[PDB]
RNA sequence: UAAGAUAUCAGAGGAAAGUCCUCUGAUCAAACAUGCGCUUCCAAUAGUAGAAGGACGUUAAGCAUUUAUCAUUGAACUAGUUCAUUGAAGUCAUUGAUGCAAACUCCUUGGUCACACACGGCGCGGAAGGCGUGUUUGCUGACGUUCCAUUCCCUUGUUUCAAUCAUUGGUUAACUGAUUUUUGGGGCCCUUUGUUUCUUCUGCCUGGAGAAGUUUGACACCAAAUAUUGGUGUUAGGGGAGCUGGGGCCUUUCAAAAUUUUGGAAGGUCUUGGUAGGAACGGGUGGAUCUUAUAAUUUUUGAUUUAU
């Protein structure tokens, strides 16, 4: 008999192309999808609890120690560190999804634009996309002159939320 | 085909075939030449053979040549009892 | 036991190395569960590309124990 | 990862990031197409048949096969089997004990309980026929009661009739055992 | 019949499998599976010096020795120990084994005289 | 170094870095993970051990020192054909006791989750 | 087995290769059969002299594939989980 | 891909030959216990260390070497060499590759335990084997069906001293030992890094706290499309009572043999393990192994000792 383990149901009736339409089905797709989306973040989120090695201290570093005070440690609240902990794995979540393409932005009316970064019509990878508009046949005739009310400004530098108070107040010159 | 088939087959190929030639040489106390893929010959009495023409050999005389541009020497290893795989031969002679 | 699929492949122009240094290619007729295959116009390819390479024949069969790679040079 | 031609989403596909590609290592075996097994393998010889004789006087007596004397034990033991067998098919027509009338009558009952008795078989037999004669059979070696025994009936139809009914049907039940009936057979 | 099955039998002796590379594996031997995988335990496996002036011993082997990890550094002469070494079996070429057991108790197969016996 | 258990064959030895030599004298060190009838194994975190062609006149016979130039590779699923012999490096992370400890927490938590899908799938 | 086992779960991702005459592919995995023998898609090809180039698509018989390296990420796939339990199979 | 099988041997018994089945021996194996003056290993604090393994790290363009296409046509040329043109293929590299060696930096691992600073063992552990007895079992695991099953308490910085309080025992109100409550003093740890990392909720470094809960359940987390459904994981550690298994020892009772040895029953003492599932039975049940199809190109019955 055969199973799939991700779903953890027997196959009802065993040809091959019944495995087939299991294996491309969409149930068992969402299984697998979630399924490694789970072990993913476990081994993150699961983080090295290490055993310690405590060493007898010396009569020396005792008394270097004991001279020097005691630093004050911060300890939040159960409520704060609840959402300290939301706050800080969705910022984590954002990292992954940055991917700085404002180079694709610059280089939109270039005159080989079709063919380096629409990317369904590349050659090294544009045979792959076709099986899973904007044409190659694109030339610089179609839009002369960029600046024609077309363009959209330059989008400006992005900031830090928790640090957005170090900019500079004023502007030096007077925009519109 | 059944289990008590194959081994009337095996009972045959044995006895009426070409390895009746080991076989007439294990019950009548003949010593045997055999060349390995190895090129060297091992001078033997057989105790027992199989299938896969592997066999326990008995008083084992190996004798292996090699040479280094030009230049040979005849050894010769002498072993008490031997297990021989059977992949490893390629011809079996029967001494007169 | 399962036969290898070629499906997708069959009458491509396909490059093939056979054992070691040979590499033969013709158009792929028909295969079978030993991966020996069968190709129409095969050629034989060397170091220089006119000049080494000659035809084999009309039809030619080749044993699937010196296959080592099969490579589909069309679509 | 771009593309990614998979069954999954473009996340997962962008989770199964593989290790950077294989440094190159210059290989060290030899190549495939030069590879092969030792040739040149030089013939068992006439000068090695000459030098047989150093091999053959040193061990001119083979050691015993004992291990074949165990399949030859075994062998000749099942041959004495049948020589055995041999001595008792010579010796029915003689036996005195199956010598009475005619074995058109002669039922063979057999499994009969080692401790019935001719009544009792007679009073079962006697069912399907007017008896001519019972004997259960004993062993005449010490006298075990053998589990068959040969009844002859006044007619064949009513021995044939006794054989339909009292074997056939499953075996007859006499004592607690299952008593196969036939004809004669011997 | 397989002669395999008498090597299950030869369990718990001394032994010299012998490779076709050209390797000799001294050692105790353990379970043998049917397609011949000898298990070993106290061994110590080397390659013999072909003499004749210097001719190259086996290049691919004495690799294959030292990267065992068993090679000691001041090994002078081309050997290796260490504790269990598993071997695939089509590598045998041969095994000697040992002068003292008796062939003639060992080399009577169970399934032959069961066969014979059952008929 | 290590001492494996005198009668412990292939199946026994998860998890325990092995040493898995092959034909062409390359050697793959990792952690085992699964194996099967003709022998082709898993290993975890590898890695190619080769001497190359240059050092090799260091090993005929005469400390050696051999540089031995080596590749990562992680997780391969090798093939039956090529392996030669294999030898134990090293003892797995848990202990003998751990992992019949975790064998058991594992058994009893496979269990519960069949009976929470059956009632999950007999009623609804 | 599992060592093909796993080979079929690794459908669509990055693979590498390393065929017994000494060459080195590496290119994203599409088909698998039980004889360990694969159909690569847009792959780079390392010849055994060092020797790379790219080609589209590739067949190799699995009798001369000497190792396979897989993605990292399934090596906590649950072929690997040892006391599994199956429920109670449907009556043919 | 299929079929078959679930240790072998020997004896007695049931339905002259063999098969089937059952209890009695031997051997073999697994699991579990449990021993051996068994074997090996388990890191400074009386100090700023060190052992094993790495670095796909640096010094470093180190030092020492050797490498950068072939064919066709003309000119000059010695009697090979350079220049220009035409064709063929062409991993990248020359700060490379190959050999030699050092220094430094950094990473992962552990009993950084207890007692002692004392002129070739028999401290308490943990890790890894070898060897020996005993019990169970004879491939192993879910699942169903009838049955046997059937507990608690304290603690989650730790240790030590002092103060008092309570309880129990010894002896002639007093003394002593054990245990518990409130405070104070001293020692060590807090990386527990989400400040105890068994959950949830409250909460903290001038403190180690408080509330609720513990498996047909609860909690955490991930995924969506417009609350729901589908997935992964957590549910712990320490001590004591009870209850029960195994081990050694002691005394008593009994049977055999010639005061002793061997076996069985009970009580006492030391030590060690378990403490919520277990038995029978049942299936067109799962997986393991074994034999044969299978020595005929895809693994194991030889094309990698480079060989004439």
């Amino acid at each position: 008999r055969y199973y799939c383990e991700y779903c953890h149901s027997y196959l009802t009736h065993d040809t091959l192309s019944v495995r087939k339409s299991h294996l491309v089905g969409k149930n068992h797709l969402r299984i697998t999808a979630d399924y490694y989306r789970n072990k993913a973040r476990d081994i993150i989120n699961k983080h090295n609890h290490k055993r310690r090695h405590i060493g007898k201290r010396g009569r020396k570093e005792r008394e270097n120690s004991s001279q020097n005070e005691t630093l004050k440690v911060t300890c939040l609240s159960n409520k704060e560190k609840r959402h300290i902990m939301h706050v800080k794995k969705m910022n984590q979540k954002e990292l992954a999804q940055t991917s700085i393409d404002t180079l694709k932005l610059l280089y939109d009316g270039s005159p080989g634009y079709s063919k380096v970064f629409v990317d369904a019509n590349r050659f090294d990878i544009g045979d792959l996309v076709k099986a899973s508009s904007r044409s190659r046949d694109e030339t610089c005739e179609s839009n002369p002159f960029p600046r024609l009310n077309n363009p959209k400004k330059l989008e400006p530098p992005k900031i830090l939320s928790q640090w957005s108070n170090t900019i500079p107040k004023t502007s030096i010159f007077y925009s519109v | 085909l059944s289990r008590a088939e194959l081994e009337e087959l095996e009972e045959f190929e044995f006895k009426h075939g070409p390895m009746s030639l080991i076989n007439d040489a294990m019950v009548t106390r003949t010593p045997v030449i055999i060349s390995l893929r190895n090129n060297h010959k091992i001078i033997a009495r057989v105790k027992a053979f199989d299938r896969h023409c592997n066999m326990v050999l008995e008083n084992v005389k190996e004798l292996w040549t090699e040479k280094k541009g030009k230049n040979v020497i005849n050894r010769e290893r002498f072993i008490s009892k031997l297990f021989l795989r059977g992949d490893s031969v390629i011809v079996v002679l029967k001494t007169p | 036991v399962s036969t290898p699929e070629l499906k997708k492949y069959m009458d491509k122009k396909i490059l093939l190395n056979i054992n070691g240094s040979r590499k033969v290619a013709g158009i792929l007729r028909g295969y079978d569960i030993f991966l020996n295959v069968v190709l129409d116009d095969a050629m034989e390819i060397n170091g220089e590309d006119p000049a080494n390479n000659h035809q084999l024949g009309l039809q030619t069969v080749i044993r699937g124990n010196s296959i080592i790679s099969l490579e589909a040079l069309d679509a | 990862m771009n593309y990614n031609l998979s069954k999954y989403p473009d996340d997962v596909s962008r989770l199964f990031k593989p290790r950077p590609p294989l440094s190159y290592k210059r290989p060290t075996d030899y190549p495939y197409a030069k590879r092969q097994t030792n040739p040149n393998i030089t013939g068992v010889a006439n000068l090695l048949s000459t030098s047989l004789k150093h091999y053959m006087e040193e061990f001119p007596e083979g050691s015993p096969n004992n291990h074949l004397q165990r399949y030859e034990d075994i062998k000749l033991s099942k041959i004495k089997n049948a020589q055995l067998l041999d001595r008792r098919l010579q010796n029915p027509n003689v036996d005195p004990h199956i010598k009475d009338t005619d074995p058109y009558r002669t039922i063979f009952i057999g499994r009969l309980p080692y401790d019935l008795d001719e009544i009792e078989l007679q009073k079962y037999f006697v069912k399907f026929g007017e008896i001519e004669k019972i004997r259960i059979v004993k062993d005449k070696i010490t006298q075990k009661s053998k589990g068959y025994a040969f009844i002859v009936f006044k007619d064949p139809i009513s021995s044939k009739m006794a054989f339909k009914e009292i074997g056939v049907h499953r075996g007859i039940q006499i004592k607690d055992r299952i008593c196969i009936v036939d004809i004669e057979r011997g | 019949m397989k002669l395999v099955n008498f090597l299950k039998k030869l369990r718990n002796e001394q032994v010299t499998i012998e490779l076709k590379n050209g390797t000799t594996v001294w050692g105790t031997l353990q379970s043998v599976s049917p397609q011949m995988n000898a298990i070993l335990t106290d061994v110590k496996l080397t390659l013999p010096q072909p003499r004749l002036n210097k001719l190259n011993s086996n290049g691919i082997a004495m690799a294959s020795l030292y990267l065992t990890g068993g090679q000691q550094p001041t090994a002078s002469d081309n050997i290796a120990s260490l504790q269990y070494i598993n071997i695939r079996g089509n590598t045998i070429r041969q095994i000697i084994l040992p002068d003292s057991l008796n062939l003639d108790s060992l080399l009577v197969d169970q399934k032959q005289l069961n066969s014979l016996r059952r008929s | 170094k290590i001492q494996v258990a005198h009668s412990s064959r292939l199946a026994n030895l998860i998890d325990y870095k092995l040493r898995v030599l092959t034909q062409d004298g390359r050697v793959y060190i990792g952690q085992l993970m699964a194996f099967d009838k003709h022998m082709n194994l898993v290993l975890n975190e590898c890695i190619e051990e080769r001497v190359p062609k240059t050092q090799l006149d260091k090993l005929r016979p005469r400390t050696l020192n051999i540089k031995v130039e080596k590749r990562v590779l992680g997780l391969t699923i090798l093939r039956g054909e090529q392996i030669l012999s294999t030898v134990v490096e090293d003892k797995p992370l848990l202990s003998k006791k751990e992992r019949l400890v975790r064998d058991k927490k594992e058994k009893k938590q496979a269990q519960k989750q069949t009976k929470l899908r059956k009632e999950k799938e007999k009623k609804p | 087995g599992i060592p093909v086992k796993l080979l079929n779960e690794a459908q669509g991702h990055i693979v590498s290769l390393e065929l017994t005459t000494g060459a080195t592919y590496r290119g994203k995995l599409v088909e698998s059969e039980d004889s360990m023998n694969v159909q690569l898609r847009d792959v780079i090809a390392t010849e055994p002299q060092g020797a790379v180039t790219h080609m589209d698509q590739i067949f190799v018989r699995g009798s001369q594939i000497k190792f396979i390296v897989v993605p990292d990420l399934l090596k906590n796939a649950p072929l690997f989980k040892k006391n599994s339990s199956r429920p109670m199979p449907p009556i043919r």
